[PDB]
């Protein structure tokens, strides 16, 4: 059991070997196309790679690489697109994914400028009046309007497809006060978070994956999604239980390496896997306690 | 920097 096993590692201080324990146990699978010398600027670092079996495809038939990997989690009945912040040539690329995959929301879990230094590009128009017209892949993208919060914005995004005039409502999850390699403030603020993006439809499957990412899309982005995951697994399995959440993170590490950078990262999802079983059981107040919490406004 | 994993 989870919670056991988290006062068990808290009392022994044992968090560095727990986690050190799953990167040794962690799949490693090729990532030749991403290695590749045509696609050496296409990649953020050249440590973080995605997985050539699971890497998403572009459908131009120049060059179809993007350094992004889709996580299908089969049990969870869940798919997400985890990518890095895009670079200043591969806006047109993450914009073109966005559209062929079907994706109806993109959350966020950066900041453009961490410490002084360009961790993600400014892929999104910041005025309603300044469009971005990217004309590599013919793509136009419209600011609608934005909802900023204290510690994160929710922005209403057109996409449209100058070919066809084909038009997209793209809803945009910026956490803007998750710092790299580090943890959200509380497990109220995160889960506060966590279910705006779910109850905003974004995560349906009658949508394309939810596009997540960061700087390189691992640390900040593994945590995210390991805390979905775990907390739709205890939804279904009639054995709330059950999860076993070292588990579901090589399960979720089979797709895209390094996920959960940190140990503290891995504690977190604990944290918040553990706070927010409370609504999963039934207990429907204890969305309105995250939300005073969070201090959102 | 070019590298993540510090």
């Amino acid at each position: 059991e989870m919670e056991k096993e988290f006062e068990q590692i808290d009392k022994s201080g044992s968090w560095a070997a727990i986690y050190q324990d799953i990167r040794h146990e962690a799949s490693d699978f090729p990532c030749r196309v991403a290695k590749l010398p045509k696609n050496k600027n296409r990649n953020r670092y050249r440590d973080v790679s995605p997985f050539d079996h699971s890497r998403i495809k572009l459908h131009q038939e120049d060059n179809d690489y993007i350094n992004a990997s889709l996580i299908k989690m089969e049990e969870a009945q869940r798919s997400y697109i985890l990518t890095q912040g895009p670079l200043p040539n591969t806006c047109g690329h993450f914009w073109e994914m966005v559209w062929e995959q079907k994706s109806r929301g993109v959350v966020m879990l950066n900041r453009v400028m961490e410490k002084g230094s360009l961790k993600c590009a400014q892929y999104w128009p910041q005025k309603e009046e300044k469009e971005m017209i990217f004309e590599d892949t013919n793509l136009k993208l419209t600011l609608i309007s934005e909802d900023i919060k204290s510690y994160y914005t929710v922005r209403q995004l057109e996409l449209e497809n100058l070919t066809t005039q084909e038009t997209r409502e793209i809803l945009h999850f910026h956490y803007t006060t998750w710092p790299d390699f580090g943890v959200p403030e509380s497990p109220a603020s995160f889960l506060n978070f966590l279910f705006k993006v779910r109850e905003s439809g974004s995560l349906s499957p009658e949508h394309g994956p939810v596009v997540v990412h960061a700087s390189a899309g691992i640390g900040r982005s593994g945590t995210f999604c390991l805390a979905d995951t775990c907390l739709l697994l205890m939804d279904k399995r009639k054995d709330p239980s059950s999860v076993d959440i070292k588990k579901v993170l090589l399960e979720m590490r089979k797709f895209r390496m390094g996920l959960i950078q940190t140990a503290d990262q891995l504690r977190f999802s604990y944290l918040a896997v553990i706070e927010g079983a409370k609504f999963i059981m039934g207990d429907s107040s204890v969305q309105d306690q995250w939300k005073e919490l969070s201090h959102e406004d | 920097e070019t590298d993540y994993y510090r």
